[PDB]
RNA sequence: UCGGGUUCAGAUCCCCGAAUCUUGGAAAGCGUCGCGGUUCCGGCGGCGU
RNA sequence: AACGCAGCUAGCUGCGAGAAUUAAUGUGAAUUGCAGGACACAUUGAUCAUCGACACUU
C-alpha cells in the first residue's frame, strides 16, 4: 500500500439477463412517413416558392426533425432534397420548406401529387 | 369494396401490411384534396378509410398477440402485459393455493371433532 | 457570415455570389437619358460613379 | 394536468396518432343542422347498447 487512502475496490459486474422480457413485443413505431407529412400547403405565397425556388411547402408533424422529413419525402414521391427549412406556426402546426435537388424540378413533380 | 373485420382474420401478414398500405396511400390523396377544391364525395371518404385504418390495424394487433400468448401458455414467467392484470390490490392476495393451506394441527383437530348435524324435541 | 436582390406581410434565416492597394469588383448597386409593354416584358439599351 | 382527434366543429361531451372511436356480443334499418356515405338487413348488417379482445400522445 504506497498511499494513504482506502479506495473501493472494482469488482465484477454483470450485464442484465432477464428471464423474461418486461414487454411482449416492441412498440409499433407511431410516427412513420405518412406521419411525417400532414398534407401539402396551397396558400398563395406558397406557388411563389415552388416556382421560383423549386420549393415544396408542407404542414409536418411537430415532433419530426428535419432529418425525418427528408427521408419521409424521398421515399413517399420518389424525389431528391437538398435541404430543408421548417418553422412553428402560431397556431402550433409545424411547416416545413423541402427543396428539391436541381435535377429533379418542383412543377412536375407537385403535379404527380395533384397540388399543382 | 366495404373492409370487414372477420374475413381479414385467416389472411397472411405480409399482404395485411400491404392492404394497409395502400389504404395510408389513398388517405394522403384525400388530405391532398381537403386543402384543394374537394368534392363533397370525396370529403365523406376519410372517415370511411381512417376506420379500415383502425379496421386492419386492429387486426394485426389482435393478431400479433395471441401468438405470444400461445408462445408464452405454459411458460414460467410471462411479460407484465400478459399476465391478468385484474386490480393491484387483488393480485397481491394469496393464491386459491395457498388460502387452503391448513396446518398439521388444525388437520388432526377437524378430523377428530367434525361438526355433527342433530335436532332436539321439544 | 458577409454583400446584393426578393414579399402585402420574413430576412445576417429565402435566392444569387463570395467565405468560414489589390482578388472579391462592376457583372453588382446607385444616379440620370431613352426604347419596348400596359394585370403579359419580372424585357431592352445610353451615358456617369 | 397539458396537448391533440369531427367533411363542414368554438364550447360542452367523448376519444388518444387505430384519436366524437377499432374489435366482439346483443339488437335490428337508420344518423340527421346540411351534404355525402350508407343500407341482399343470411352467401349476414345502419344505428344503438353492452363490453370480456386490441389500442391508449406528454
Amino acid at each position: 500500500r504506497t498511499s494513504p487512502t482506502f479506495r473501493r475496490p472494482k469488482t465484477l459486474r454483470l450485464r442484465r439477463q432477464p428471464k423474461y422480457p418486461r414487454k411482449s413485443a416492441p412498440r409499433r413505431n407511431k410516427l412513420d412517413h405518412y406521419a411525417i407529412i400532414k398534407f401539402p400547403l396551397t396558400t398563395e405565397s406558397a406557388m411563389k416558392k415552388i416556382e421560383d425556388n423549386n420549393t415544396l411547402v408542407f404542414i409536418v408533424d411537430v415532433k419530426a426533425n428535419k432529418h425525418q422529413i427528408k427521408q419521409a419525402v424521398k421515399k413517399l414521391y420518389d424525389i431528391d432534397v437538398a435541404k430543408v427549412n421548417t418553422l412553428i406556426r402560431p397556431d402550433g402546426e409545424k411547416k416545413a420548406y423541402v427543396r428539391l435537388a436541381p435535377d429533379y424540378d418542383a412543377l412536375d413533380v407537385a403535379n404527380k401529387i395533384g397540388i399543382i | 369494396a366495404k373492409i370487414k373485420a372477420r374475413d381479414l382474420r385467416g389472411k397472411k401478414k405480409e399482404e395485411l401490411l400491404k392492404q394497409l398500405d395502400d389504404l395510408k396511400v389513398e388517405l394522403s390523396q384525400l388530405r391532398v384534396a381537403k386543402v384543394t377544391g374537394g368534392a363533397a364525395s370525396k370529403l365523406s371518404k376519410i372517415r370511411v378509410v381512417r376506420k379500415s385504418i383502425a379496421r386492419v390495424l386492429t387486426v394485426i394487433n389482435q393478431t400479433q398477440k395471441e401468438n405470444l400468448r400461445k408462445f408464452y401458455k405454459g411458460k414460467k414467467y410471462k411479460p407484465l402485459d400478459l399476465r391478468p392484470k385484474k386490480t393491484r390490490a387483488m393480485r397481491r392476495r394469496l393464491n386459491k393455493h395457498e388460502e387452503n393451506l391448513k396446518t398439521k394441527k388444525q388437520q388432526r383437530k377437524e378430523r377428530l371433532y367434525p361438526l355433527r348435524k342433530y335436532a332436539v324435541k321439544a
